[PDB]
């Protein structure tokens, strides 16, 4: 089945890494990327929700939305079906094209903020998942490194993919 | 319009398929929380800030549903917020808690925010606790959450009428530590904001705070391509 | 029979929609060229004086979505009103078709709003008309005008506002349709040179666009300045 | 001027002098009706009224709205009913909720406050009528005038009607008089309405504080005054 | 003249506090035929001269029947009449369905009034320019009321509206002393009442297709006499 | 009753009556004046009073929108506070409430300008009587100015002057305006405008002027929360604008 | 045209009908005065009462909104009345959705926002009705705030309402320990405003002092001018 | 699991007026959320109230008795505590079906002098001369019904409201703490406090 | 006198009950394009196992208003209620806006709502009968 699996995002220095298991499951709204688990139905209608909403405010603003504005744009969409909520696990990342701050987030599904600085990750094999970037993950990591790292925890999780965002260029990867 | 429940027989079917303390003093209020987050058994975010700003000298902190009471207390400072805009005036703590209790009242405990008000005003200071259901009762110190029992513990262990605010910071923040040591939902760092009747506000954040890298070309890289947005 | 615009006179014409189509006569002139290989658009910026912010005054022409730019003649509060009830149209069928709105649906539906304000009788029509440059994959680049009435019509090249009839003559003597872009962009200038009332056609009079290659640009003044000295103007 | 045209043939607007000709018009509309008045006791109110297949004894021009008030009108008939009606129910609510009688100066302000609403909005016309209520009360008794503007007042003595300026100037000397008795006061508006006969009072002695026809012996002793 | 500018509406007075408005549905009575109705202390009687548009058409049913207790007639606007009619007669009937009691006459009058006075205020509707003479019998007795569509309702011994009303009406003022003791013998009543409406007559005689009576009483419940049963009394 | 006729309509002119005798409304009304400078905004006007025994001091012309948005008016008083009370809610329901921020200046303005032109389309309404002068910062448009007119038309300005005063106003800005004032240089040419535009007695007590600049976080009311941003909106006291008018 | 009957704007851009609801608040003779002392507020009203059928008992322009707010209204009584009761009933729904007592400055906007609404619709008159708000306020201390047909308010230290309210401002401008000493000071320059020296009914006066409102009794104003008489 | 005002209520009319009564405890399971929590709520300057049942629900009627009375006071001056008690009542009936709601009135009136009515869950009003309620109530019927007697002095109804509610705290585990009355008199309101070593050594 | 709202459940159900949506061919049974809900598939008889919630948050203003006029009635008489609504009838028939979905400016002042935000501000909240002639046709009656 394609509803569910895992989705981890990871900060660096000056840089964000974001990993899923894979139909899609990250998506990216300009320089911001939201992975979601759960059912692929609530997934696919967040997706069109989320595109629906960045492109009026690109379009408003004559501004790419930033991270943190988006994380709260997606804070208050899911908080707006409080009642019969979608089934998913978003999770944001993105960096601040002002500041360069490396930004990463997660959300339950009425859109509490965890904004770990560290890692986030959310879905099936949450704790597996908890202990390996716990106990694999150091602050600062380089680029390749922090690759690496993502990568290899995502493996150890339990066929994936890797974006690596800089400022001014991702690079996105994929992983047996 | 309002919170949809354009899913709930849809979820139905597929279903079918923390310390907070508030201490009032001789001058003020000083409430303070731990920063642990857990989901489940898990630590979801250590130093997660628990004390939120109703208005410049209102403040608040909550225990059940995370997301409703974020959404309640950002929902009652933007009204409280407009208010004072309205009424040119600095915000009194009795109007927080009466429209924060009418709120919780009209969804009739739906809405799973309790909740320890604490704030200063042209009247003085204040302490208040709010409950789902949109109860409230006034104290002069008050705790919450799983730690709630050993805080308050602490707090009639030790509480005494005419702390100073260096004494009730002390007081505060070692109920705090009683919470994290004794709860398993507490943990890690001790928040604490100060609000005295004729000063700013003092916010405390962490007022009490009590290699296998594996090598570069480890993981097997499939297949590369550049995405550009 | 004028007083309100649900009332038909005698002559069976409704003078109230003659008067909100009058009302763009005196706005100043916007035109657009559709070119094999892209569309131009340009406006008269008609309000204009030192004290007001020339590069952040965009002010006649309008992106409603990608592949789609409007350019407004008329009330530009009825104008930010209807373009922002046309922007959510577009990503109203976005979300609902995952595709781009075709350019003739989001014209269609502009022209049924801009018509129903002239058939309740507490409304009245907007004052503003639009020139809509866009491209689908059905009918390519398409170039389209609308009324205060609520009709369209569809356009290889098309001024509105104040001084329409010169510059549509002007048009239909120098235009032909095997013309490319950069061919359309300097017809336009002249036209637009040759139509203002300005003693001179400065680069902060103007408003400029095209829609081409799919990529939209507006132009910054710092572009349309060079852009009228290539011209020549 | 009197008739203000170009701001008189709509309600609720303003002449250039702020006056709401429509409402002066209604209180013209007053200035035609049967003159009626009442006076003011030490003890309580009496009113009296200037007014053949009728039916006699259901012919009847003071209403009782509650047996502590007393109600008399003039101008429209079905203004005055309307009015009349719309009190009664302000009444009967006001005693269904608070278990006491209705305060004369409550009702008063109820039919005011009624009356006024009528001067709002272009939809709605003024009450032609001009109304004269009171009773005895838990403070004493009370007397009130409601015109047609929603304007009341409280009244030792008040005329409405064609005869209402002869009827206010008697009562006037007669106040300067006495600055009543209930059987004085009878016979002094019999007189007045003298200056077919009906009238009606309220006292603490003589009618136990309820609102009383007077009828039969006593009606003809004033007759007799008169 | 002037009266042209202030009689537009139901909802402006004149400088002189007319209501124009109000005095030309209550000549809208003038417009219609005449109806007689009287009553004694034990019965009461209505009598009603219809009219016909053509001689090809039939008579226009004048008279109705609340209930079994009370009955109304008509003169003025027939749609007003069918609005009036319809309304008294769902008064009539929710009275005994919720209190299982006979509505009083007066009771019904005063509902009747009460409608008729919001169209007199309000700028949209218009009154209702319809008289209804109101018959009935009850714990109270036998009941005479006269409904003007200003609003205004009055309990009678005997009384006429229509287009030459004021014959009819002379006529019961001279021999009301005559009328009201007719107790225990209707017939006498009814033939009164023929009488009294053979007054205001002009170019026509009462004949069994346009006269139509009614009457109500202690031992009669309210029947209407038309045709051939009004040979008896022509 | 379903349906209230347009009280705004276009004449045979193409003009919309309403909408010109709302900008005449505008044209009475007493001058206000803004100017940007390179690092603020000055947003002035006249305490015209109809005593001296009024409280100047509940005179509030100028208004705080948001931390970093302030607005002032000319024309009907009345019309320019309710306006205000519903920028403000709309500025916290549409924005605040949803990004968690407030709002840019340009977006405000637009709200603004929605609720102003809907009032022309009504037939139960008149316009409002008011054009607005909003200065604003954003974290990424800067500093702007934006002149809203009761149309729900609006434009950026660079300086502008509104009422009476407004063509007098004008031409002064445009000879003493350039590219390159501190917000104290703005302060003193907007201090001179006023000087030459109003009537009778100029002083502390008769002006009031707000700024935007950088944070105030005296004004924030709170401490420790270093990335927190004190409101960039002040509104000077009488006290500072007399030392301003000793200068 | 319509401008004359309903508040649309005029060519000139003036609200013609609410200038005339300006002019119906003087219809009515009745002059009012309003001071402040240190911890009190005084309102001073005429009582134009000659009529001798006309009951001085009940001739009230001066209304109790709450417990620490009262007005005294200019212009006809009817509208008076409602404005009080709008405005009573708004205090007491600030008080009950804010939890402490509502000031005198967010009633008096409240009712001038009111005021606006009905300059606003066309098929709304505005109610012709000056309203002077008094209040002892817990922040502000005593507080005057005066509101228009036009929906105009704005706080003062003193007010005079009604035809010669000109005579009574500039005698407070020439001027400019308990509230009867203020009571008598506001009485004596009435006196010297108006040129009337005023019966015991000629005049009614409220107060509103730090825990209330209320309206003198007769016998109250009469040993206010026998005190006054004093000196 | 909403708050429940367990609770022990006593109100008293004497000579010269009426005393209500109260503890201080209130209780979530067996954990005492607040030792020292006022259940007196004043509704008007001479009307008071005791709350039972649900703390939210009860506090919203009497937020809205409370609106509904000074809107009252305001139009025709101080309401009797039959006009309050009809407030309480019609509140507590229309929403019996969502809103777990009983009250004790008390409350001074110059014409009255001084009254009590309580309105048990069902949304009844019984005028008694004193009244009882909570869980600790039970456990003083016997007590209030044997000492209770009319038209005692101030300080004899002091003395009673002092025995039966300490006698209502030593059996009753839900109810404790300080007892709170207030005196309603035509003298005015005087709060009074009994302390437990004041009313556990009696 | 309310405070929850109590009279929250349709009594009675018919094909006929929603009006404006009519099949034109058959006017008994609903015009299920027109209804653009997803097909007949929301038949009405699935209008159960509802929210508990719902059926109370959807009309808690409309309660909150109808005691706030009974509490006007019964202190201040059948005049303030009366006013009341005739004021908000007027602002809600002569604000006509088929576009706008913000509520009226005036309208918040009566209601008192100048200075408070409800989740219903925050979030306010088609191939077939969006038009605006459906809105006019909606408002006219036509």
């Amino acid at each position: 089945s394609i509803n569910g699996g895992i989705v981890v995002a990871m900060t660096g220095k000056d840089c964000v890494a974001i990993a899923c298991d894979l139909f899609e499951k990250i998506f990216h709204y300009g320089h911001v990327f939201l992975g979601i688990t759960g059912l692929a139905t609530d997934v696919t209608t967040l997706n069109e929700m989320f595109r629906y909403k960045t492109n009026l405010y690109k379009l408003k603003e004559e501004r790419a939305i930033e991270p943190e504005t988006f994380t709260q744009l997606v804070s208050s969409s899911l908080y707006e079906r409080r009642f019969g909520p979608y089934f998913v696990g978003p999770v944001v990342a993105g960096i601040n094209s002002k500041s360069g701050k490396p930004f990463i987030a997660g959300f339950d599904l009425i859109g509490c903020i965890d904004e770990a600085k560290d890692f986030i990750v959310s879905g099936t094999a949450s704790d597996q998942l908890f202990g390996m970037c716990e106990s694999l993950y150091e602050p600062n990591l380089e680029p390749e490194d922090l690759f690496e790292t993502i990568s290899q925890a995502l493996l150890n999780a339990a066929g994936a993919v890797v974006y690596i965002i800089k400022k001014d260029e991702v690079v996105k990867r994929y992983l047996k | 319009a309002g919170l949809s429940f354009d899913n709930y027989q849809r979820n139905n079917f597929l279903a079918e398929n923390t310390t907070i303390v508030g201490v009032k003093f001789n001058n003020g209020v000083v409430i303070a929380a731990d920063t642990r987050s857990t989901q489940g058994p898990i630590v979801a975010d250590k130093n997660c800030a628990k004390l939120h700003r109703i208005s410049p000298k209102i403040w608040c902190a909550g225990a059940g549903t995370a997301a409703d009471t974020e959404a309640v207390t950002q929902l009652i400072g933007s009204n409280i917020e407009l208010h004072s805009l309205y009424t040119s005036r600095e915000p009194r703590v009795v109007s927080a808690l009466q429209m924060l209790k009418q709120h919780l009242f009209k969804y009739q405990g739906h809405i799973g925010a309790y909740l320890i008000v604490a704030g200063v005003d042209p009247t003085g200071s204040h302490l208040f606790s709010i409950h789902a259901h949109g109860s409230t009762d006034v104290g002069y110190y008050l705790s919450l959450g799983s730690g709630s029992l050993a805080a308050m513990a602490v707090l009639e262990s030790h509480w005494k009428q005419d702390l100073t605010k260096e004494e009730a910071i002390k007081l505060a923040s070692d109920a705090i530590q009683a919470g994290i040591w004794n709860d398993l939902g507490s943990g890690s760092n001790v928040d604490v904001c100060v609000m005295e009747i004729g000063k700013d506000a003092e916010y405390l954040r962490n007022y009490l705070t009590p290699s296998y890298k594996f090598p570069r070309g480890t993981t097997a890289v499939l297949k590369e391509s550049i995405v550009n947005i | 029979y004028d007083s309100r615009t649900t009332i038909f006179s005698p002559e069976g014409r409704l003078y109230q929609v003659e008067y909100a189509l009058e009302s763009i006569s005196h706005a100043g002139t916007a035109i657009g060229i559709m070119a094999s290989d892209g569309i131009v658009l340009a406006a008269e910026r008609k309000v204009t004086s030192t004290l007001l912010e020339q590069d952040t005054s965009t002010e006649k022409l309008y992106k409603l979505n990608d592949k789609i730019a409007v350019a407004v003649a008329g009330l530009t509060a009825d104008a930010e009103i209807l373009i922002n009830t046309a922007r959510i149209h577009a990503q109203n069928y976005l979300k609902t078709y995952n595709e781009d709105i075709p350019v003739e649906i989001l014209v269609r539906r502009l022209s049924d709003i801009k018509q129903g304000y002239t058939q309740h009788g507490g409304l009245r029509p907007f004052g503003v008309s639009f020139i809509y440059a866009g491209y689908d994959d059905r009918y390519g680049y398409q170039l389209y005008t609308s009324n205060p009435s609520g009709n369209y019509t569809g356009w290889k090249a098309i001024s509105v506002g104040a001084n329409t009839s010169a510059a549509q003559t002007l048009l239909q003597m120098d235009y032909k349709d095997d013309m490319k872009v950069d061919d359309a962009i300097e017809l336009a200038l002249k036209t637009l040179s040759k139509t203002t009332d300005s003693s001179a056609l400065t680069y902060d009079r103007l408003e400029f666009a095209t829609i081409r290659k799919v990529y939209q640009k507006i132009f910054k003044p710092q572009e349309i300045k060079d852009i009228l000295v290539k011209t020549g103007i | 001027t009197s008739i203000g045209t170009g701001y008189d043939l709509s309600n609720s607007v303003f002449s250039p002098d702020g006056r709401n000709f429509q409402v002066e018009y209604a209180v013209k509309a007053v200035e035609n009706g049967t003159t009626s008045i009442g006076i003011k006791c030490n003890d309580g109110v009496v009113f009296a009224v200037e007014k053949k297949l009728l039916v006699p004894q259901k012919n009847v021009k003071i209403q009782v709205v509650d047996r502590h008030i007393g109600c008399v009108y003039s101008g429209l008939i079905p203004d005055g009913r309307h009015l009349v009606n719309r009190g009664r129910e302000e009444a009967a609510s006001f005693k269904k909720l608070y278990k006491t009688p209705i305060p004369i100066p409550a009702f008063a302000d109820r039919l005011g406050q009624y009356v006024q609403a009528h001067t709002l909005y272009n939809s709605v016309r003024p009450f032609g009528v001009s109304t004269i209520f009171g009773g005895v009360d838990k403070n004493g008794a009370h007397l009130y005038m409601l015109e047609p503007s929603g304007s009341y007042w409280g009244y030792k003595g008040a005329a409405t009607g064609k005869g209402r300026q002869s009827a206010k100037a008697e009562l006037e000397k007669l106040v300067d008089h006495h600055p009543l008795s209930a059987r004085e006061a009878v016979k002094q508006a019999a007189k007045i309405i003298y200056l077919e006969l009906e009238i009606s009072w309220c006292s603490l002695s003589e009618t136990n504080g309820l609102h009383k026809f007077v009828k039969g012996d006593l009606l003809q002793e004033a007759i007799d005054f008169a | 003249m002037f009266r042209n500018n202030y009689d537009g509406d139901t909802v402006t007075f004149s400088p002189t506090g007319r209501l124009f408005q109000v005095e030309y549905a209550l000549e809208a009575i003038k417009q219609g035929s005449v109806t007689v109705g009287l009553r004694s202390n034990t019965h009461a009687v209505l009598v009603a001269l219809k009219r016909n548009a053509d001689e090809l058409s039939s008579y226009q049913k004048k008279i109705i029947k609340c209930d079994e207790h009370m009955g109304l007639s008509l003169a003025g606007l027939a749609p007003d009449a069918r609005v009036l009619s319809n309304y008294l007669r769902q008064q009539c009937n929710y009275s005994s369905l919720v209190f299982n009691r006979k509505l009083a006459v007066e009771r019904a009058g005063h509902l009747l009034c009460d409608k008729a006075q919001k169209n007199t205020q309000s700028y949209g509707g218009r009154p209702y320019g319809v008289g209804l003479l109101i018959i009935g019998y009850d714990k109270s007795g036998a009941h005479l009321l006269e409904f003007q569509p200003s609003g205004n309702v009055t309990e009678l011994y005997g009384t006429a509206i229509g287009a030459r009303s004021q014959g009819a009406k002379t006529y019961l003022e001279r021999t009301l002393d005559t009328f009201i003791k007719i107790d225990g013998n209707p017939d006498e009543l009814i033939k009164a009442g023929v009488e009294a409406i053979s007054q205001s007559l002009r170019d026509e005689s009462l004949t069994v297709d346009n006269l139509s009576i009614a009457i109500v009483g202690k031992d009669t419940p309210f029947t209407i006499y038309d045709g051939e049963a009004v040979a008896k009394y022509i | 009753d379903r349906y209230s006729f347009s009280l705004t309509t276009f004449s045979p002119s193409g003009k919309l009556g309403q909408i010109d005798y709302a900008l005449t409304a505008v044209k009475q009304g007493v001058t206000s004046l803004g100017i940007k400078a390179t690092n603020g905004v000055v947003i002035a006007t006249e305490k015209k009073s109809s005593s001296p025994l009024a409280m100047s001091e509940t005179l509030s012309k100028v208004s705080l929108l948001t931390p970093d948005i302030g607005a002032v008016y000319s024309g009907m008083g009345p019309d320019y506070r309710v306006l205000v009370d519903k920028s403000r809610k709309v500025a916290h329901t549409s924005y605040k409430r949803i990004y968690g921020e407030y709002p840019p200046t340009k977006l405000l303005v637009s709200e603004v300008a929605k609720i102003m032109q809907e009032a022309t389309q009504s037939g139960g309404v008149r316009p409002f009587g008011v054009s607005l002068l909003i200065a604003g910062h954003d974290e990424f448009n800067g500093f702007s100015l934006y002149q809203v007119d009761p149309s729900g038309s609006y434009f950026p300005w660079k300086a502008t002057a509104i009422g009476k005063g407004s063509v007098a106003a004008k031409t002064f800005l445009e000879k003493r305006w350039n590219d390159e004032l501190e917000l104290e240089d703005a302060i003193h040419i907007a201090l001179l405008t006023l000087k030459e535009s109003v009537e009778g007695e100029f002083n502390g007590d008769t002006i009031e002027l707000a700024i935007i600049g950088d944070e105030n976080p005296d004004l924030l009311g709170y401490t420790g929360i270093p990335t927190d941003k004190g409101p960039r909106f002040r509104k000077l006291t009488s006290q500072e604008i007399n030392d301003r008018l000793e200068a | 045209g319509y401008d004359r009957h309903i508040t649309i704007f005029s060519p000139e851009g003036r609200l013609y009908q609410v200038e005339y609801a300006f002019k119906a608040t003087n219809q009515t003779n009745i002059n009012s005065l309003a001071v402040r002392g240190k911890d009190c507020t005084v309102v001073i009203s005429q009582k134009k009462v000659p009529d001798k059928l006309l009951d001085p008992t009940t001739v009230s322009y001066i209304f109790c909104i709450s417990r620490t707010i009262g007005m005294v209204v200019n212009g006809p009584i009817p509208d008076a009345r409602n404005a009080a009761l709008r405005a009573k009933a708004e205090a007491a729904e600030f008080r009950y959705k804010y939890g402490y007592d509502m000031p005198c400055d967010v009633l008096a906007k409240r009712m001038a926002n009111l005021s606006q609404i009905y300059t606003q619709r066309a098929y709304m008159r505005p109610l012709g009705v000056i309203l002077t708000f008094v209040s002892v306020d817990e922040e502000l201390g005593p507080s005057i705030y005066k509101t228009d047909p036009a929906g105009y308010y704005v706080g003062y230290k003193a007010t005079a309402t009604g035809p010669k309210q000109q005579e009574i401002t500039t005698n407070l401008e020439n001027h400019f320990e308990s509230w009867e000493k203020v009571v008598e000071f506001a009485i004596t320059h009435m006196i010297d405003a108006l040129g009337t020296e005023f019966s015991k009914n000629d005049l009614e006066v409220g107060v509103a002092t730090k825990d209330k409102f209320f309206t003198l009794s007769a016998e109250n104003i009469e040993e206010r001018l026998v005190a006054i008489a004093e000196q | 699991g909403e708050v429940s005002l367990g609770t022990s209520i006593m109100a008293v009319t004497f000579k010269d007026g009426v005393i209500l009564g109260a503890d201080s405890r209130t209780t979530t399971g067996a954990y005492i959320a607040n030792r020292v929590t006022d259940k007196l709520t004043r509704v008007h300057d001479k009307i008071w109230c005791c709350r039972s049942g649900s703390a939210a629900d009860t506090q919203a009627i009497a937020d809205i008795v409370q609106y509904h009375l000074e809107l009252y006071t305001s139009q025709y001056g101080t309401p009797s505590t039959e006009t309050a008690a009809s407030v309480f009542k019609e509140l507590c009936y229309e929403n019996k079906d969502n809103l777990t709601a009983g009250i004790i009135v008390a409350g001074y009136d110059d014409k009255n002098k001084g009254e009590v009515y309580t309105i048990p869950l069902g949304g009844s009003v019984h005028k008694l001369p004193y009244a009882i309620a909570g869980s600790g109530s039970t456990f003083i019927y016997g007590y209030c019904d044997k000492n209770f007697r009319e038209n005692m002095s101030k300080e004899e109804t002091v003395d009673f409201i002092k025995h039966s509610l300490s006698q209502a705290i030593k059996w009753d585990g839900s109810s404790g703490g300080v007892i709170r009355m207030v005196v309603l008199t035509a003298a005015g309101v005087e709060r009074l406090i009994f302390y437990p070593d004041e009313y556990e050594q009696l | 006198m309310n405070i929850v709202p109590q009279d929250t459940f349709k009594s009675q159900v018919s094909t006929d009950q929603d009006k404006s949506v009519l099949s034109s061919a058959v006017p008994s049974l609903p015009d299920t394009l027109r209804q653009q809900e997803g097909g007949a598939v929301p038949l009405s008889t699935q209008l159960n196992d509802r929210h508990p919630l719902e059926s109370t948050l959807k009309n808690w203003e409309t309660t909150q208003r109808q005691r706030q006029m009974e509490q006007y009635r019964q202190i201040f008489g059948i005049a303030e209620p009366m006013k009341r609504t005739m004021e908000m009838e007027i602002v809600n028939r002569t604000d006509f806006n088929p576009l706008s979905t913000n509520g009226s400016i005036h309208r918040d002042i009566l209601l008192n709502k100048e200075c408070s935000i409800d989740w219903e501000d925050v979030y306010p909240g088609t191939m077939v009968g969006d038009d605006v002639h459906s809105k006019i046709e909606k408002q006219l009656g036509i």
